[PDB]
C-alpha cells in the first residue's frame, strides 16, 4: 500500500 | 483455480470510478481520476437526452448530470453501462452481498472483460496476480475466459460461507 | 440584496449579493469574509447543492433566503 | 511556557473518531472506540432525516448511516458537528492546508473546548504539555481560553512549513 | 504607525494606527474595516489579552508586527 491507509 | 486478488481503493464515495479506472488502465491506482470520469458521464448523459431520460435516471437529465458530478454521490448501474461502452469492454461485477456476477456489455461482443467486486456499497478492482513479482498483475481478460469468472465468484461464495 | 449562510460550525454569515451573482462569486465572497477556500465549500439550497456556473436567480434564491454551508473536512 | 503538541494516532481511516475521543476523554488513546462512535453517528443521522437530507448527505439517510458505520470511511464536518453536541464541547479543527480554524459548537455556549489538527488527509489530537514532571498533558480547555487558539494557529503555520 | 492582524480565519490584515490609539478604538476600527462588534472580539499580543482602557504604547507594539484577533461570538 502507498497512500495508503490500512486497518 | 486460486481466487482473484482484490486491490483496495478508498471508500471516498468514488470507489466505482477508481475501480473501473484501475482495471481498464491495466492496474493504475489513481483516485484523482474521479472528477473527470464523473464529468465524462455527465457529458454522455447530457449528450443524448432522449436516451438518458428521467425514466432510467430516476430524476431529470440536468438534475442527474449535476448530481453525478458531486464528489460525494455514488455511481451505479447507469455509470457502469456507460463506462462499459466507453472503454469497450465487458464489466463484470462480483456482488458479495447477493452472491452473483452482474455482467455489463455481455450482448455487445466486446473482446475484453474486466472484473470488480462489490459489497452493496463499496467497489474494489479485482486482478489476477503472478508469482514473478516483476510480472505485473493482469486486470484485463479475454471475454472467453471462463476461469476468471470462477476465480472471482469464489470470493463471493467464500464471503457467504463466512456469514454462516 | 441580503442572504444568509447557516454553517455546520454554528454561526450565520450575512452576505450582500445581487441575483445576477454567480455561485462562484458567492463562494468568493465567503473566502473574502471568512477565509474559507471555495473548493472546501458546499452550498445547499432548497434541497440542491448549488453549482458554480449558475446564478442566484437560476436557483430562485431571493432576499432573506438562507443558504446552508458544509465544509469538506474529511480525514482519517 | 507550556507547548501545544500533536500526538500521532494511527492512520487507519478512523483517525477523526480516535482523535475526538482522545481529546474529550482527557487524553486517552483507544482505537477500538471508532466502531461505537460511528454507530452513535448513524443513530443521530437516522433520527433527523429532515436535516440530514439527501442534498446534505449526497445519498439516502439510510445509505449514509450504513456508509459511516464502515471501518474504512472518513469522518468529516457532519460527524464533527454531531460529536460536538453529543460531548457538549467546542471542537476546533485546525486546518494546516491554508492555516485556519473551523470551530464546531461556535455559538452553543459550551464551557469546554478541544483541538484537532488536520492536514486534509489525517486527523490527530492536540494537547498542552507541561515542563513539570508531575503535570500531565491537558486536552480540554476553557471556552474563555482564546490563547490556545492562537498557539494552535502558529502550530498550524509551523506544521505547514515542516510538511513542505 | 501601521500594523498587522491575523484572524483565526486565515487572513492577514493591515491597519492604520498611532501609539495613543486605545485598544477600544483599535477594537472599533475593526468594525470599520470588517464590521465585527467590540464585545465579540479579543486582541492578543506576546501571549497577552488586551483590556479596553489600556493603550498600544504600554503594550509595546509599534511596527513590523503581527497580531491576533479572536471572536467571543454571541
Ligand atoms: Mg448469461
Amino acid at each position: 500500500t502507498l497512500t495508503g491507509k490500512t486497518i | 483455480g486460486p481466487v482473484l486478488t482484490r486491490t483496495v481503493v478508498p471508500a471516498d464515495n468514488s470507489a466505482l470510478f477508481t475501480s473501473v479506472y484501475y482495471v481498464v488502465e491495466g492496474g493504475v491506482l489513481n483516485p484523482a481520476c474521479a472528477p473527470e470520469m464523473r464529468r465524462l458521464i455527465a457529458q454522455i448523459v447530457a449528450s443524448d437526452p432522449d436516451f438518458y431520460s428521467e425514466a432510467i435516471l430516476g430524476k431529470t437529465n440536468q438534475e442527474y448530470c449535476d448530481w453525478i458530478k458531486r464528489d460525494d454521490t455514488w455511481g451505479g448501474a447507469i455509470e457502469i453501462s456507460i463506462l462499459s461502452k466507453f472503454y469497450q469492454c465487458e464489466i463484470c461485477v462480483v456482488d458479495t452481498q447477493t452472491v452473483r456476477i452482474d455482467r455489463f456489455g455481455e450482448d455487445a461482443g466486446y473482446t475484453k472483460r474486466v472484473l470488480l467486486i462489490y459489497d452493496g456499497i463499496h467497489y474494489d478492482p479485482l486482478q489476477r496476480n503472478f508469482p514473478d513479482p516483476d510480472t505485473p498483475p493482469l486486470t484485463i481478460f479475454s471475454s472467453n475466459d471462463d476461469i476468471v469468472l470462477v476465480q472471482a465468484l469464489e470470493l463471493a461464495d467464500e464471503a457467504r460461507r463466512r456469514r454462516q | 440584496m441580503q442572504i444568509f449562510v447557516k454553517t455546520l460550525t454554528g454561526k450565520t454569515i450575512t452576505l450582500e449579493v445581487e441575483p445576477s451573482d454567480t455561485i462562484e462569486n458567492v463562494k468568493a465572497k465567503i473566502q473574502d469574509k471568512e477565509g474559507i477556500p471555495p473548493d472546501q465549500q458546499r452550498l445547499i439550497f432548497a434541497g440542491k447543492q448549488l453549482e458554480d456556473g449558475r446564478t442566484l436567480s437560476d436557483y430562485n434564491i431571493q432576499k432573506e433566503s438562507t443558504l446552508h454551508l458544509v465544509l469538506r473536512l474529511r480525514g482519517g
